[PDB]
């Protein structure tokens, strides 16, 4: 009884043990998806036909589980680290931040 | 065949082919008759059709038809009753283990019987006075109301 | 001792000639499986015409496709199971009724006469088509003095669906007229009846 | 130009976000779908939605008169 | 302790109530994904950087949940139904069958 | 030509699929990663893997000699 | 400055600039000396460097260096000991609250002292006989072994 | 009554001049938050040279970047918290040691003399560079009779890292020679020393 949404999540690289390699940033806002995928929502989209068929199957036979709340759209962010020579590298990491959730 | 009109008088008519006994705002009854022996003037009825016309909210249209040797206890569409589940405003029943059937149109206080006698059909109708007379004019040709046209009568 | 009958029997109408039947067997492990050499027997009939006898089908699936049905007709359906020697009685019977089809026979028994007292008026009586295939929403009367005139050059007279007699006024005396009628329903117009010849007095 | 089930769903969702609380909106959604009915003939989202609504229709459970009114006449046609 | 895999799932359209509209087939093999997404697997791919960052966060703070086992690759199948006129329509439905699972 | 962490992971996975059961293969995986070490300098999968292995390294827990051997001399450099 | 050799004899030498006291397979000791008053022959030591050469498995290389007024109790790299955590095979300690430091190289039974006296440094070494003599030849110039070259000596 | 000190103090070396310190405060709600006007004070020092005093930094984050450190040098690190009036004592001290850098000063105290008994042989003594910046893996001795000769035309003599004296044999008598030395470590070659002039007998 939450329903599939995006929730915030700031990853502190000290807290996670990446601060030995990432010069910057100190951490980033990754977010995460969480919540249930019921009879209208998994319909609602973004959802795959499969997700629809699955949630419908769940509705008949609850041994088969409902679809899952996951990131359906993500963005990239840039980060900094050092090369062999202690010189900076700026590198763009795909699929880091959740821009949208959905059922799959 | 032998006709008994609403007005309580008998007539024997040829009326070979298709003929309306009734044709009013509530009901149509149509018969096909045919000579009892070839080249004869005396006839009998081999097809009987009834149309229970739609009465808003009571029954949709239903149609009984029977012919020599096919006397069903249902309407053409396979059903045995009209409209509402709880209301039997119109229903049809088999009687005399199949040898005749009767239709109760409660909505128009009308009862209709159709029977097979040997190779032909008899018909009987009991109907409220006013509703019988409901027919619009120039819709005048109904045998039950006016009888046969004189030309179609065996007894000169 | 006696095998349960199948339950939850449903018809899903698919076309004017075709309905799918499905049913459940509480005998079997749920949601779902078939594992042994049992079979289902499906039967179906209507009331028209008088005294139809049932039709049968054997099936190893919990669904059967009933084809070749009359249009606009209500059918009833039931199922029994058999497993080797043991059979069940029949299920709860479930009903389903086929969709309409355009009519496919002409109107029958077209009968024509002159009106008593008024000879310039004639009366057409007829009977509905035996293959009406649906609720008749009207008829169309065609007439001509030239029986061979192209059909679109005949006089066309529309008519309501619930009347089997109709009056046409204002004709010529001592004249052969010819008549055809046709039926219509929610799905279209059926075939034309044979021309019937009648001569005014 | 085609199946507008997407609209029925969104509208339903908004109303639900805000006893027979759901049931007002369920019956509305159900009407909506039936109205885009024939456009959605082969549409997977529609056919699931249909069963989806009626699933929720179960939880909570939502969603003299003809006899003639004094004498009679009789007509008949007989064989002998 | 299962780990994210594909499991079979045959959807019987009678069992689901689509047999009133789908002429054929009687049902289809949809499959579904299920299973956990631990320290090597969510690494293993197909997985999004985000999934990796999330499972790593889970490993520090189990209040944030692990990534989710979902279909990452799907196929289409054709199905049959009838038009207004009781004539057949063959229609190809995308994303019906699970061809692969992963963590997201 | 670049970070081969993908191979370390797959190899590890196969071995695990098949007490210090894991720990044989964990220590192997850990060696593997250190060997692709400098190629994976900015690699997200590598840096997670590294912590990932050492996470599992905790559960189950895995993974006279110099003194001179008899007389001495002395040297010094003094200020006064 | 005043030199006491391994062989137990004294010498007073100029040896201005950089000079090796020891230079063998285990240890190097290097001093920079300078005239005690300008234009004088008499000298004192203002820099002392020691290199504890790497002994496989016991300590990696470490280096002590001290100069007038900078007498640390650590090696150049900031550490206070060599190699193993459990083994103090090489360690360095402050003494006389900082006024001298001493290095214990257990691995080579060698003890070295460095002290600040006013503006200069004294040095003392105690070393096993054999290891002292381990130096390869033409590596002959070690003051602790051979003494000063005659030319570098104040007492003719 | 007395505030706990921060714990779990770690250094992560990032470069020859730079280490990041991180620490934990059990005082705060876990995984994680900072919510009040408290602050951390970070201190750091080495042992070289003799009697360095500590360096300080105030920080409102649980991480601090320590810059401008000497290469190849071990540093120690500790943290205390303060909240208004209350402060804590210092944390468990944690150590971390900067990476190497190529040397940046020349060798010092280059001293040249002729060998006793053999005048065609000379002896070079020197002292390591004060900015060695890493374990010295060798030196290189340059010499020429022409002090102005281009550096690549001088005689080049490689030498091991752990010897501060070296012999060069087979020279000409009554001849001015000039000498430069340079240091090398794991990261490369440092600058050349000033030329020192010496004349054989
Ligand atoms: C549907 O399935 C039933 C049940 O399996 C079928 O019934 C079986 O039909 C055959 C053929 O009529 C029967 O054969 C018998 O053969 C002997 C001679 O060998 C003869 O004396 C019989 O009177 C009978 O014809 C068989 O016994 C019968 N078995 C059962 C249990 O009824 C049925 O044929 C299937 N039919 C349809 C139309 O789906
Ligand atoms: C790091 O943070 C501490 C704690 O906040 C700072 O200590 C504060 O520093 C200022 C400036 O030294 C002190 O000011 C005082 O001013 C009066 C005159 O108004 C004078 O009599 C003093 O002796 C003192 O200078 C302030 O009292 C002091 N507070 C505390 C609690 O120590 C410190 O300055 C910061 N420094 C660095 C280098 O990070």
């Amino acid at each position: 009884k939450s329903s599939c949404k995006r929730h915030p999540l700031y990853v502190d690289f000290s807290d996670v043990g990446w601060n030995d390699w990432i010069v910057a940033p100190p951490g980033y806002h990754a977010f995460y998806c969480h919540g249930e995928c019921p009879f209208p929502l998994a319909d609602h989209l973004n959802s795959t036909n499969h997700a629809i068929v699955q949630t419908l199957v769940n509705s008949v036979n609850s041994k088969i589980p409902k679809a899952c709340c996951v990131p359906t759209e993500l963005s990239a962010i840039s980060m900094l680290y050092l090369d062999e020579n202690e010189k900076v590298v700026l590198k763009n990491y795909q699929d880091m931040v959740v821009e949208g959730c959905g059922c799959r | 065949p032998h006709l008994r009109t609403f007005k309580d008088n008998f007539q024997t008519c040829k009326v070979e082919g298709a003929w309306p006994l009734i044709d009013n705002n509530y009901l149509s009854v149509q018969v096909t008759n045919v000579p009892v022996v070839p080249g004869s003037s005396a006839t009998a009825t081999n097809k009987i059709t009834i149309i229970f016309k739609a009465h808003h909210g009571c029954t949709d249209q239903k149609v009984y038809q029977a012919v020599t040797d096919d006397l069903p206890a249902a309407f053409v569409d396979g059903t045995t009753s009209g409209g509402d589940s709880d209301a039997k405003s119109l229903r049809i029943v088999e009687r005399e283990s199949g040898h005749y059937v009767e239709m109760h149109a409660r909505y128009i206080g009308t009862t209709v019987f159709v029977r097979q006698v040997g190779r032909y059909l008899t018909l009987a109708i009991r109907m409220p006075e006013d509703l019988a007379m409901s027919y619009e004019e120039s819709q005048d040709l109904q045998l039950c109301v006016n009888g046969c046209p004189l030309s179609e009568r065996i007894d000169d | 001792t006696p095998m349960m009958p199948p339950v939850g029997v449903q018809a899903s109408i698919l076309s004017h000639d075709t309905i799918r039947i499905t049913w459940a067997d509480n005998s079997l492990p749920k949601h779902q499986k078939i594992t042994d050499s049992r079979y289902y027997t499906v039967r179906w009939k209507t009331n028209i015409p008088a005294n139809t006898k049932y039709k049968n089908a054997n099936a190893t699936t919990l669904s059967y496709l009933v084809t070749g049905l009359k249009p606009n007709t209500l059918y009833e359906f039931s199922v029994m199971v058999t497993k080797g020697r043991r059979s069940s009685t029949w299920s709860m019977t479930a009903h389903g009724a086929t969709f309409e089809l355009v009519p496919t026979s002409p109107p029958k028994d077209v009968t024509v006469v002159s009106k008593e007292g008024k000879p310039r008026t004639i009366i057409v009586n007829w009977q509905p088509p035996s293959e009406a295939n649906g609720k008749i929403t009207g008829y169309i009367i065609y007439y001509s003095t030239d029986v061979n005139a192209e059909i679109h050059d005949w006089v066309i007279e529309p008519v309501v669906g619930n009347r089997l007699t109709h009056q046409i006024q204002e004709l010529t005396l001592d004249t052969p007229y010819y008549f055809k009628i046709q039926a219509r329903n929610s799905k279209g117009m059926g075939p034309m009846s044979e021309a019937v010849q009648f001569r005014t007095p | 130009a085609q199946c507008r089930i997407q609209k029925c769903t969104t509208d339903f969702v908004s109303l639900t976000s805000h006893d027979s609380e759901f049931c007002k909106a369920l019956r509305a959604y159900a009407g909506c779908t039936q109205r885009t009915s024939k456009a959605c003939r082969g549409n997977l989202v529609y056919h699931s939605a249909v069963l989806g609504i009626s699933d929720l229709m179960s939880q909570r459970n939502c969603s003299d008169p003809c006899n003639y009114h004094p004498s009679y006449l009789f007509c008949g046609l007989f064989g002998d």
